[PDB]
């Protein structure tokens, strides 16, 4: 899966 | 500064591979980051070095890094104890001048994280506006 903005850290 | 050779090996391994960015490997670059978090000010320096001097394409690869470092610092010493969006935000103009510079079709990925940082708090939104104005003032 790709880096999204919108993804928890 | 051992743990900054990490962190520019990390920084430097995204040349190895074809954007979109997976987020194992943005993980990786931002755990080495963390862990030299002593140098953050070397971390900042290389991350925009990075965005300065890549091809088009890593541009918007270049503030993902920004933007997951300084969401997991944030998330791991505090919002208002995180070193790196303060350290970030000094250069900021001169960086998205630089990001700007990606293909055409990457300036919405650019305006959806500065929508984000504004969104969530993640930058004060006295910085981000001239951002987002700049992505506009582009366009036309
Ligand atoms: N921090």
């Amino acid at each position: 899966p790709s880096y999204s903005p919108t993804s928890p850290s | 500064m051992e743990a900054v050779k990490t962190f520019n090996s990390e920084l430097y391994s995204l040349m190895d591979m074809k954007p979109p960015i997976s987020k194992a490997k943005m993980t990786q670059i931002t755990k080495a980051a963390i862990k030299a978090i002593k140098f953050y000010k070397h971390v900042v320096q290389s991350v925009e070095k990075f965005i300065q001097k890549c091809k088009p394409e890593y541009k918007v690869p270049g503030l993902y890094v920004i933007d997951s470092i300084v969401r997991q610092s944030r998330h791991q010493f505090g919002q208002e104890k995180d070193v790196f969006a303060p350290r970030f935000s000094n250069n900021i103009i001169s960086t998205f001048q630089n990001l700007y510079r990606c293909p055409g079709d990457d300036k919405s990925k650019i305006v959806r994280v500065l929508n984000l940082w504004q969104k969530n708090n993640v930058f004060k939104s006295e910085i981000i506006q001239p951002l987002l104005d700049m992505a506009a003032a582009l366009e036309h």
